[PDB]
């Protein structure tokens, strides 16, 4: 608190950057006016459950991406939001077992 | 030559039915206990709101918190106070 | 620390004289030191204690991006406070202000925590289902092989006879 | 742990920590005045780090799930998965039953061959 | 302010089957000896041992003289009717486990020369038990020896 | 008896989650209430926490594994030694940092590739 | 929440890797390899 | 806080068994 020195300030730098971290970002997702219980109110049907099981749904069953690669919830996404060599690594959302 | 080939078929089917009965035993244990989903979510919140079953992410030895009740919760509970 | 001694004195007996388990409590208890009354919401609302900046449109991702940008712009305005008039009243408000913003950025993403919880149950069930079918198919293939194995050995035996 | 959510929480806390560290550095240390270069380098590095943290927080926010998949869509999918898990359980039980019968038959046959071969001696 | 992740698999291990496999078993393994073998599993292991014993007997050159054998309960019961009772049992697999000599008994008896007592004391029977167990561990064609 | 049942409920739940503690277990071992058989009837009685509608309330979960481990009785003749109680404590705490070490391994495995 | 419907899941607990001894400084030793005939050797020894 | 005294003959027979069949580790 009282004093910050070159070595200690650089320690702060590497610790903060290792905690935190041509585009390769996720494809943007717009707002969603049809939501299933409140918004659109679909009576329980069947197309929605078959889409949530088998197909690709980019807001529900995974995160899509530029360069095309699909990632569902149990996988870890490697990206690079900056123009550097440092890569963001989004951890899995679920982490089964 | 009947015996040896019947034996190797017996052994392969034995390992197959053994692993299958392992999975069936686990399914039958899962059949015994079936809980509503919101009870599982609520209990998971009570078990991991404070770090009781999984450690805090920045923990160094000498930190006071522990996965057991702790000395302070024991000395401040009904058990420690109301009898003494 | 102590040991409930009256009930352990009760337990040493025979016949039906030992005691039954207590009934389940559906109201305020006093475990530990907190109360932990039942029927609590997992995420207690923000309207109980602090202000609320966001309406019921509540489309979580847009408001999280809004709160990120609001945190950065209020940091820049705090820098404008420190440049222009450090003795102003507003900095105290400002040093409160972004605090409230930070609270909301935590309070929205805690609302992803039940959802995440429910969602991990869903994928666990899917994986569970898939593994069952895989073992079924695995076993059936083994069954088929054993059958044809027996068959060809039976196909060998009249050829010895 | 190990979720996108805990990553986002740690990123937001790192943003607040970089705020306090940036002010505490850039007010405590400076060249005096005129009516140093290391301090200017420190300022550039701190600004870059804050910008990078903001970009990372934005990317993680984009990454989590939408305001579609409400809780009822999770619950109905859970219901359907319970039904299909019951059906998969009974199907696995049937294939295990057929295999068990075949195994007991071949086992008894091999035992009878062994009894005959020992009795001939 | 932040609320850590809900750790569902521990709660699934609570509420379905009310215990905790997740703890290091070195606690129970170091402090407590293992659990005694129940029924069922006993009958199944004895039945598998009976089958393994049949298949091991049909391969080895069994003594064909007067040794009528009964696989009774994992014990092959080599008994010549005149003089001698042996109980043998394999421990592990079919190919390479040696034999154990669970109970050896001498049937030769005269209640007059042996003065109303057994012809051979259990000391000498245990000695012959060690000698035949050693020559089983010599791993020849064992039953002839 | 509403108040008696309430106090028995709350007191018993603080006792079992207190029984999660290896140090309180070493205290009970050294002060020697384990050799009393009223206590072993109590510990047989306390296994009603394994029911789901009673395990709904146990905030500290481990208590139940140690509770099974207490019913053995070769266990309760043990734990008077503080070295084995310290060993149980080291194993509990080293298990407790599990998902944290999983996080470290996963982040480094993502970092290298 | 807000009165979300609860449905009766029956989830198999994942019992694949059981930690035997947690080493000091990490390095758990997952002792059981979950064999088949060695189970027979164990139970035959224990009888 | 026996031996029935016909064991001399059985013992000599044991020694003859040791010689005629040696132990093998």
């Amino acid at each position: 608190l009282s004093r910050n020195e070159i070595i200690q300030s650089y320690l702060s730098r590497q610790s903060s950057l290792l905690s935190s971290s041509a585009r390769q970002l996720h494809v943007l997702v717009p707002q969603s006016p049809p939501t299933d219980l409140p918004g659109l109110t679909r009576e329980v049907t069947q197309d929605d459950l078959d889409r949530i099981q088998a197909s690709q749904w980019p807001g529900v069953n995974g995160c899509q991406d530029t360069q095309g690669n699909w990632y569902d919830w149990t996988q870890c996404i490697s990206l690079d939001p900056h123009g550097d060599d440092g890569r963001l690594n989004i951890l899995p959302y679920v982490c089964l077992d | 030559q009947l015996q040896k080939q019947l034996k190797e078929a017996e052994q392969i089917l034995a390992t197959a039915v053994y692993q299958a009965k392992e999975k069936l035993k686990s399914i039958e244990k899962a059949r015994k206990g079936a809980i509503s989903s919101e009870e599982i979510i609520k209990y998971a919140h009570r078990i991991s709101a404070s770090n009781a079953v999984c450690a805090p992410l920045t923990w160094v030895p000498g930190d006071p918190r522990r996965p057991y009740p702790t000395d302070l919760e024991m000395r401040s509970g009904l058990l420690g106070q109301m009898n003494n | 620390m102590q040991y409930i001694k009256e009930y352990t004195d009760e337990n040493i007996q025979e016949g039906l004289a030992p005691k039954p388990p207590p009934p389940i409590k559906d109201s305020y208890m006093m475990f530990g030191n907190q109360f932990q009354c039942d029927d609590l919401i997992i995420r207690p609302l923000e309207s109980q204690g602090i202000e609320r900046l966001h309406p019921m449109q509540f489309d979580h991702k847009k408001e999280l991006r809004k709160l990120n940008m609001s945190i950065l712009i209020n940091f820049l305005d705090l820098l404008d406070i420190l440049i222009r008039s450090p003795g102003s009243i507003k900095r105290e408000e400002k040093l409160e202000d972004l605090k409230l913003l930070f609270v909301h950025v935590h309070h929205l993403i805690n609302e992803y925590r039940p959802h995440q919880a429910r969602e991990t149950l869903r994928v666990m069930m899917e994986v569970q289902k898939r593994q069952r079918l895989e073992t079924a198919e695995r076993f059936q293939k083994h069954l088929e092989r054993v059958i044809e194995m027996i068959q060809n050995c039976l196909a060998s035996l009249p050829d010895d006879l | 742990m190990a979720d996108r959510l805990t990553q986002l929480q740690d990123a937001v806390n790192s943003l607040a920590d970089q705020f306090c560290n940036a002010i505490g550095v850039l007010q405590q240390c400076g060249p005096p005045a005129s009516f140093a270069n290391p301090t200017e380098e420190y300022a550039q590095l701190f600004a870059a780090l804050i910008a990078r943290t903001a970009k990372d927080i934005d990317v993680l926010i984009d990454s989590l799930p939408s305001e579609e998949s409400t809780a009822a869509l999770q619950a109905a999918s859970l219901y359907k998965l319970e039904e299909e898990n019951h059906e998969a359980a009974t199907c696995l039980e049937d294939v295990v039953y057929r295999g068990d019968m075949l195994l007991e038959k071949i086992q008894s046959a091999l035992a009878d061959i062994a009894q005959s071969q020992l009795k001939t001696r | 302010a932040r609320l850590p992740s809900f750790a569902i698999p521990y709660a699934i291990d609570v509420l379905t089957t009310g215990s905790y496999p997740r703890l290091p078993t070195c606690i129970r393994d170091k402090i407590i000896p293992p659990d005694p073998i129940t029924k069922i599993e006993k009958q199944a292991t004895l039945h598998q041992l009976n089958q393994i014993l049949r298949h091991r007997l049909v391969t080895t050159d069994l003594p064909p003289q007067l040794a009528n054998l009964t696989v009774a309960n994992g014990r092959v019961k080599f008994r010549v009717e005149g003089e001698f009772e042996a109980t043998l049992t394999v421990m592990g697999d079919d190919p390479d486990v040696p034999w154990r000599l669970l109970k050896l008994e001498i049937l030769v008896e005269d209640k007059e020369t042996g003065d109303g007592r057994a012809l051979v004391h259990s000391m000498q029977i245990s000695f012959i038990h060690q000698l035949v167990q050693s020559r089983l561990f010599a791993d020849e064609k064992p039953l002839q020896d | 008896d509403d108040a008696g049942n309430r106090l028995r409920f709350q007191l018993e739940l603080e006792f079992v989650q207190c029984l999660a503690n290896p140090n309180y277990l070493n205290f009970l071992a050294q002060r020697g209430y384990f050799k009393d058989k009223a206590f072993v009837n109590y510990l047989k009685y306390l296994l009603y926490w394994k029911d789901p509608e009673y395990a709904k309330y146990l905030k500290y979960p481990q208590c139940l594994h140690m509770l099974e481990l207490l019913q053995y009785e070769h266990f309760r003749k043990e734990l008077v030694n503080a070295q084995c109680a310290k060993f149980i404590d080291e194993q509990q705490i080293l298990h407790w940092q599990h998902y944290s070490r999983k996080r470290m391994r996963l982040q480094q495995a993502l970092a290298e590739q | 929440m807000s009165g979300v419907r609860a449905v009766r899941i029956s989830i198999e607990s994942a019992c694949e890797k059981q930690v035997h001894e947690v080493g000091l400084d990490g390095t758990e030793t997952y002792l059981p390899p979950l064999s088949m005939s060695q189970n027979l050797a164990r139970l035959a020894q224990r009888i | 806080f026996s031996s029935i005294f016909q064991r001399q003959r059985v013992d000599a027979l044991l020694l003859d068994l040791r010689q005629k069949f040696p132990p093998k580790f």
